RNA sequence: GAUAAACGCUGAAAGCAUCUAAGCGUGAAGCCCCCCUCAAGAUGAGAUUUCCCAUUUCUUCGGAAAGUAAGAUCCCUGAAA
RNA sequence: UUGGCACCUCGAUGUCGGCUCGUCGCAUCCUGGGGCUGUAGUCGGUCCCAAGGGUUGGGCUGUUCGCCCAUUAAAGCGGCAC
């Protein structure tokens, strides 16, 4: 179970040697650095704390130069932790490279998702809008709020707010192609995100 | 009960540890039914006379009669398979029976009981846990069981079958 | 005129180990909510706290009676609609018996803000260890 | 198995038993299953 | 993983029988995990790593006031928000 | 459900069907597990367990309902001021 951070670039296509053009999204994850391990003893969970792109020192605090001097680098723009992986691969202050990944190998890329703002509930939640003619006065509006009898409206009654930006795992992503030189991977399908969104791409739960 | 030659038997508690020749066997009983081990005979005593007692009483001489007659001589439970292309083969540890399905059905033989097949159709559990010889040989029973139209599937050796048209 | 009254901090709170092993659950609750009320002092004073702190230890022995380890249902509504879920006491005493105790022990205090402070005097331990011993607690029977 | 509040031998070789507090024959002929 | 209905094994009460009383096993789209997300205001406020340090003034001890540290903000340029 | 009663509301508890949004019960329509079968097999029937999810587009009728066309694993029955 190996993992690694990265930014999403944006898609494009590839031609497999079959013939077939598979879309993929470009995933740049240079300078990842394992900052912490994290065992039972100490912490109470095992994890692997890997720190992501640098960041120049002037956007670092000293409590961050504090942390990162155990591993011997600079300063890292995002820090995620990996469970369910093997301490005894992985050295405090080792580089991370994209080539702990193959092609044909089958990954989950989290994210957050594109932030839409304050959203309805035709875009938010997929319901119907009422009729648009014969006399409506009800289009895009959220439907009963329920009935009478409870005096009182049911939790999870969706309504509008605010709607992406939130964390999301594709599953069963295939890497299509791995790039060292350039410390790019290329992930078959769209991941989560906006275009510089950082995305963690672990090898699948299942 | 009495204990046949090269048994041996001890109570540390409320628990009996019955080793033999054939096997070594384990068995927690109720504290309040009191067991006493002589020289070559046992004797299970009852307290009260209430209905919980009583039962407990019987179950006791009768589950230590089955550690002891199980390590002593052993317990066999004899299987038949009858029907066309119904065979047994055991090709290791593990039991193979073909009985109909598109795929082959095996059992690896639980830890103190032996399966073993004289003839291709029928099969031999062998053990010294009565217990553990009756959940074997129910279990590869019921993987196909006697059906009541033309007697097919695997039987118990002198079973009873109802038969239909 | 001249009745009593303890002053908060004025009565020693002493801390007691109380061995769950093979009372009823209900049994051992029933006098560890009176040890909390502090109700077996004369000082009791019934807007104050004059009560004990109680830890129990071996609470995964705890008993229940007739068929209640599969029968007796512990039950959460989450107030989302058919959000009720439940544990048998069985299956709670296996898992978290400390919860099973501070259920059962929670019903039996006061439903208001001071019996919301005593609960916070009860220290439940599935197993016979507890890191209070610089509490210096002594053994109480039932 | 029927399951019915009238639970009784329906010939001669039906026996009634209790399982699980709950009342039964059990019979060779396999129409005679009753459970209360 | 534990169960329902169900099928059993071992088994007495009741020298037999008996799935049951003690005791084992098998067994559902269900139950609890597993999967996804939120989540320590979980006031029961949890854990790890790193940073700052023990200043000054008066004050009855209590504490109060003031400049600071690490750090954060106001303000400004903005968008992937 | 058809009713009985007249207990709240006549200084207003203001409406049948549809639409939107559901949620609950289980007396289960489908899917899962099982017992019996007039269970050879196939296709079925019936009862037990089971409420996790699912459970449709039209024509005619204001019509709930119904009838019909064509589908579907299925086109469940009820409650929530019908
Ligand atoms: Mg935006
Ligand atoms: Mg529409
Ligand atoms: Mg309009
Ligand atoms: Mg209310
Ligand atoms: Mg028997
Ligand atoms: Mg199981
Ligand atoms: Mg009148
Ligand atoms: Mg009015
Ligand atoms: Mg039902
Ligand atoms: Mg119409
Ligand atoms: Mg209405
Ligand atoms: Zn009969």
């Amino acid at each position: 179970t190996k993992g690694i951070l990265g930014r999403k670039v944006g898609m494009t296509q590839v031609f497999t040697e079959n013939g077939e053009l598979i879309p993929v999204t470009v995933i740049e994850a240079a300078q990842n650095v394992v900052l912490q391990k994290k065992t039972v003893e100490t912490d109470g969970y095992e994890a692997v704390q890997i720190g992501f792109e640098d960041k120049r020192a002037i956007l670092s605090n000293k409590p961050e130069q504090g942390h990162v001097a155990k591993a011997n680098t600079t300063p890292k723009r995002f820090i995620r932790e990996f469970r369910d992986v093997n301490l005894d691969e992985y050295e405090i202050g080792a580089e991370v490279k994209v080539d702990v990944f193959a092609e044909g190998d089958i990954i989950d890329a989290t994210g957050v998702s594109k932030g839409k703002g304050f959203q309805g509930v035709i875009k938010r939640h997929g319901q119907s809008r009422g009729p648009m003619a014969h006399g409506s006065r009800y289009h895009r509006r959220p439907g009963s709020m329920g009935p009478v009898a409870p005096n009182r409206v049911f939790k999870n009654k969706l309504l509008p707010g605010r709607m992406g930006g939130e964390q999301i795992t594709i599953q069963n992503l295939e890497i299509v192609k791995v790039d060292v030189e350039k410390n790019v991977l290329l992930v078959k399908g769209n991941v989560p995100g906006a275009k510089k969104a950082l995305v963690q791409i672990k090898t699948a739960t299942k | 009960i009495v204990i046949p030659a090269g048994v041996t038997v001890t109570l540390n508690g409320s628990t009996a540890t019955v080793k033999g020749p054939k096997g070594e066997l384990v068995k927690e009983f109720n504290p309040e039914i009191t067991i006493k081990i002589e020289g070559n005979e046992i004797n299970v005593s009852r307290p009260t006379d209430n209905k919980n007692h009583r039962a407990l009483h019987g179950t006791t001489r009768a589950i230590l009669n089955n550690m002891v007659v199980g390590v002593s001589e052993g317990y066999e439970k004899k299987l038949e398979l009858i029907g066309v292309g119904y065979r047994a083969q055991k090709q290791g540890d593990k039991l193979v029976l073909n009985v109909g399905y598109s795929h082959p059905v095996e059992f690896v033989a639980p830890k103190g009981v032996d399966i073993e097949v004289p003839a291709n159709t029928q099969v031999i559990v062998k053990g010294y846990n009565k217990e553990h010889v009756g959940e074997l040989a129910a279990n590869i029973r019921a993987v196909r069981p006697p059906e009541p139209y033309k007697g097919k599937g695997i039987r118990y050796e002198g079973e009873h079958v109802r038969r239909k048209e | 005129r001249t009745t009593y009254m303890a002053k908060p901090g004025e009565v020693e709170r002493k801390w007691y180990v109380i061995d769950a092993t093979g009372v009823s659950l209900g049994r051992l609750s029933s006098e560890v909510a009176s040890i909390l009320r502090g109700k077996n002092k004369p000082q009791f004073t019934p807007h104050i706290d004059t009560g004990d702190f109680v830890i129990i230890i071996n609470a995964g022995k705890i008993g229940l009676t007739g068929k209640k380890a599969t029968d007796k249902i512990y039950y959460r509504h989450s107030q989302y609609p058919g959000g009720l879920k439940s544990r048998t006491a069985g299956e709670m005493r296996t898992n978290n018996p400390e919860k099973l105790l501070e259920l059962s022990i929670k019903g039996m205090l006061p439903k208001n803000s001071l019996g919301r402070q005593l609960f916070k005097k009860l220290h439940v331990y599935g197993g016979s260890e507890h890191e209070h011993a610089a509490q210096q607690p002594e053994v109480y029977e039932l | 198995m029927k399951v019915r509040p009238s639970v009784k031998p329906m010939c001669e070789k039906c026996k009634v038993i209790r399982r699980k507090g709950k009342v039964m024959v059990i019979c060779e002929n396999p129409k005679h299953k009753q459970k209360q």
